[PDB]
């Protein structure tokens, strides 16, 4: 072959594109659910 | 006046429940078991924040509940081993009454109406300063005075 | 393999948050002798 190879860096656009929606759809999940803890952990602390 | 039940373990008086309203009340730190076997099937859930236990009262003993109510005006109030004082927020009570083992007993208001269960106490020199668990409306509060001890 | 294994992980983690966040923002309307949940919070959160 007269050319280098490749790495694992180099993938389709099409197929980088699927890892994006993926990963922050469930990133999203965690954040909401975090926020609604510390909400109540407040709200025992200083009524006490 | 029959409202008291006795918690024993190994042969040994620990503390006392009481049952208030419409609700089985019982200090957390307290170990053993209930003497009446019918309350001894109930599942109970605890938090440690407030230090209490509680549980549904069964049908068929819902005559001997306790009368309650949430009015704290100054004055004098009674309970088993003599008189004590409610003044300035906090509850006081002549040394050398009192000892391990007598928690879980009700604080009774003139009409014999339960404002309070009390749990441990604080060593001062002519007084004792007494913790105590109360209610108010739709919340309870804990209050705790400095150096006390659990009974 | 090892990707979704992860990624499964995060998501029970978001489950287990919630239920915690129920037990401790209800308790206290239980214990109190008389008490009356409210009827906002008995039904839609912290039910």
């Amino acid at each position: 072959a007269s050319h280098t190879t490749l790495g694992v860096q180099d993938i389709s656009t099409t197929a980088m594109s699927w890892v994006q929606k993926i990963t922050g759809g469930v990133g999203l999940i965690v954040a909401v659910a975090a926020l609604i803890l510390i909400v109540v952990l407040c709200v025992s602390f200083s009524r006490h | 006046n029959d409202c008291i039940f006795e918690v024993k373990h190994e042969g040994k008086v620990m503390g006392y429940a009481c049952l208030v309203g419409d609700k089985v009340m019982k200090p957390a730190h307290v170990k053993g078991t209930i003497d009446n076997a019918d309350l001894a099937k109930l599942a109970f859930k605890r938090s440690s924040k407030y230090d209490l236990e509680c549980a549904q009262i069964p049908v068929h003993m819902k005559s001997d509940a306790s009368k309650f109510t949430h009015e704290k005006p100054e004055g004098y109030y009674n309970w088993h081993h003599g008189a004590v004082q409610y003044s300035g927020g906090r509850f006081t009570i002549p040394t050398g009454a009192g000892k391990p083992g007598d928690s879980g007993r009700p604080i009774f208001d003139n009409k014999g109406r339960v404002v309070a269960i009390v749990l441990g106490g604080a060593n001062e020199g002519a007084r004792t300063a007494l913790s105590v668990v109360t209610w108010n409306k739709d919340i309870v509060t804990k209050i705790t005075p400095e150096g006390a001890e659990e009974w | 393999s090892v990707a979704s294994f992860v990624l499964l992980s995060m998501v029970g983690t978001a489950v287990g948050m919630c239920v915690c966040a129920r037990r401790r923002c209800i308790t206290p309307y239980e214990l109190t002798p008389g008490a009356t949940v409210p009827f906002l919070l008995s039904l839609l959160c912290c039910v």
